[PDB]
């Protein structure tokens, strides 16, 4: 029950907007992967910073991940 | 960790083995896409230069980098009059020019020609995506000569070129086309950038771009001639690079080709044919417009057209 | 629904626009290899070709296929010395020439040289696949010279040429022609895509080996198939573009020498086959798994080829 | 039910009633790149895949 659940919150603007609900506490590259998404071809932002690869995401960020296509 | 000063890096780029924090990342991009230019010779040092913007991620940060390099540029918007997207695009581009000090163009196509692009491809038998090209292509080369300006450049970047080479490979032109007499420049600052690295320049500079693509190009073959390089890309940094320069060098150089040009019987601009695809296109349009009382029958349109502003 | 005989079909085409049963698609796949045969000059009717075989679902197809089309297609076999795997190569290999009846011939490569491909990677300084590709094309093209073969074929299909036409565009044919101690290799099946010849193995009962060799051309072909399922015939376009529209507008340069060690072709004095045993032999003398005095000894090319 | 073979043997069942086109869809297979058998003979995309039927996904990549 991911209301209940409640991990982080991932804006997909692919270029159409949609939400989803992803697990936080591990790398980026974990989450892209779990979603199916090229980091290639997105650009992952949070806040005002661009994220790399590498970079942790926690349960309480939000993402926005934009296609650079 | 970026390389040169040691704050976080916000850009991590594989295929060039570099990373860089956001004030050393725009610095190095400024000056690459500068290289870029030297190499091709694409503009003489501060001369004046159409730019082609469409209020997009690359066009807006291809008139950013060329205004900072000291380039005269200035840019050139078309309203292709789709719908809520158009006035979206020509918002973005018109607020980007006037939050900076830079010279906007602006060529309405439904005020100039009586249609906008679907409307257009509808009566001329053309697929939008053809005839938006075209009138694309025709129209700022037309402004370009007629004021004076010697090139145009345009935001298409490494992902766009190589997807056209690849498209071209699976069903069987560069960064610089040379100018020609009634012809301008067609020059390409970002072929070495990806669509990431252009973005993620967008993004630290700060501009506000049209994140919403063109409603026409919704499941193009570039998508998917795209989609197949990157995941190259994904596994072997560098890929999409080499592919471009290995045609460019190795390729081409040892291609066999196959005419010469005509002003056109109307407008004068150049072509292989009596009268260019431009005016081939619009004589249609007119015809089957009138034909079927969408147009006055006693109307005769002008090829030549003002840019305002 | 077979557009022969209008009965259920067992393989759709949707890039050949066809589809058909279990027997008229072994017809079609049969005649298909002819026509790619003759059209490129690949082989004489009914002349004498050397098969690379392993047991996988490729080789053995092209080896049932070019039985039937009435050539004298003897089997080449070479047993790498990797576990289980090689073991069960040879095994599924040998198999299908005694149950039809087919002439295999086996070169041993621990037999004849001292070491199997997971030994010769470690002591080459070599990746295991640059080592064993290596192996195979010497070994192949030796066989062929010391047995009077014109040609050798071997079971590339259409994914795997796209695959290496595509890496080779990432990272700057069908019929190569017979040189002096060079035989011929031509690659009957470079049409068909992997799903295609894997319908044709199995429709026919060929008992294969179902695992592969324990890479880049995985990517390539991963890449190209993601086109392949939206634009179907994209692989063959790609193919067939470049090697008959491109290729030929490709300007021409370059000759070859003979290996001063065993007198097989090499751009310089001595082959990369001889240098990387002759580098194993080093490092296998001072690991002490070699008797000091041993020296690799390549039978040389005979003199007469 | 469905006899993931790719190219390494693991076994997964999933639900019939449906075009062997979703099935291959919804396991995120390329059908470009398998080979979907069942009992003694071939399946095609349009192929129709009832319950209790035991599909064989063979690898075509190799
Ligand atoms: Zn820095
Ligand atoms: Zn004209
Ligand atoms: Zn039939
Ligand atoms: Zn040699």
């Amino acid at each position: 029950l991911v209301p209940r659940g409640s991990h982080m919150r991932v804006v997909l603007r692919l270029p159409e907007r949609k939400e989803v609900e992803v697990k936080g506490n591990r790398p980026l590259r974990e989450v892209l992967e779990e979603l199916g998404l090229n980091p290639e071809t997105v650009v992952a932002v949070r806040g005002e910073e661009l994220l790399t690869l590498e970079d942790e995401v926690r349960e309480e960020d939000t993402l926005e991940v934009l296609s650079a296509i | 960790v970026c390389k040169v000063c040691g704050q976080k890096a916000q850009v991590e780029m594989r295929s060039r083995g570099l990373a860089l924090c956001r004030e050393h990342y725009l610095d190095w991009f400024v000056k690459e896409t500068e290289r870029a230019i030297r190499r091709h010779r694409m503009l003489l040092p501060g001369e004046r230069v159409l730019v082609a913007v469409s209020g997009g991620k690359d066009s807006l940060a291809l008139w950013d980098v060329l205004s900072r390099l000291g380039y005269q540029a200035v840019g050139l918007h078309i309203e292709l009059g789709i719908g809520e997207y158009s006035k979206r695009s020509l918002e973005v581009t018109q607020a980007f020019a006037r939050e900076r000090g830079l010279e906007l163009l602006v060529v309405d196509l439904k005020e100039a020609y009586g249609f906008g692009v679907p409307e257009l491809a509808r009566l001329s038998g053309r697929v939008a995506c053809s005839a938006c090209g075209l009138s694309k292509r025709y129209i700022i080369n037309q402004v370009a000569v007629e004021e004076g300006f010697r090139v145009v450049a345009t935001g298409h970047n490494l992902d766009d070129e190589a997807a056209v080479l690849f498209g071209n490979l699976l069903n069987p032109q560069g960064p610089v086309l040379p100018e020609k007499p009634g012809l301008a420049a067609r020059v390409k600052p970002f072929y070495r950038f990806s669509e990431r690295e252009v973005l993620s320049y967008t993004l630290l500079r700060g501009i506000r771009y049209l994140h919403e693509e063109c409603p026409n190009a919704k499941g193009a073959k570039s998508l998917l001639y795209k989609e197949a390089l990157n995941l190259v890309e994904r596994s072997m940094p560098g890929a999409k690079l080499r592919f471009l320069d290995g045609f460019l060098e190795k390729i081409r150089p040892r291609l066999d080709v196959g005419v010469a040009l005509r002003e056109c019987e109307r407008c004068g601009y150049p072509t292989t044919g009596a009268v260019c695809a431009f005016c081939r296109m619009w004589d249609a349009v007119y015809r089957r417009a009138k034909k079927r009382k969408l147009l006055p029958e006693e109307v005769s349109f002008r090829p030549r057209v003002k840019p305002l502003r």
